[PDB]
């Protein structure tokens, strides 16, 4: 079961809503591995917190570096199930783009670039 | 088992 599934649609916008009360210029973004990975491991955290400044390869040596992948294997990110931005693009700009409905920020993560 | 993971300014320098 995905986080979608999980939480509904009532109760993922009451999250957004809270931790905006909160955490105003932070970006709540749900990151989950691809239904088809098998190489890289499932993440022991789901729902994240980002500063607005922080970009999308600083976001990935991040995740990488919690999962200590070594030096050699691929990470992917696949946002809003479509988008592949630019690695120099801040997460805020990300937000304001691709955001789900619920006002989180949906990701993907493969070691494969097709999805 | 709480939901909202945060990341440290520590962990932010670091990956820089
Ligand atoms: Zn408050
Ligand atoms: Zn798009
Ligand atoms: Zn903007
Ligand atoms: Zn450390």
């Amino acid at each position: 079961k995905t986080f979608k599934q999980r939480r509904s649609f009532e109760q993922r916008v009451e999250d957004v809503r809270l931790i905006r009360e909160q955490h105003p210029t932070k970006i709540p973004v749900i990151i989950e591995r691809y239904k088809g990975e098998k190489q890289l491991p499932v993440l022991d955290k789901t729902k994240f917190l980002v500063p607005d400044h922080v970009n999308m390869s600083e976001l990935i040596k991040i995740i990488r570096r919690r999962l200590q992948l070594n030096a050699n294997q691929a990470f992917f990110l696949l946002v809003n199930g479509h988008s592949m931005v630019s690695v120099s693009t801040p997460i805020s700009e990300v937000y304001e783009s691709e955001r789900d409905e619920d006002g989180f920020l949906y990701m993907v993560y493969a070691s494969q670039e097709t999805f | 088992e709480d939901d909202w993971t945060e990341f440290s300014s520590e962990e932010i320098r670091e990956a820089r």
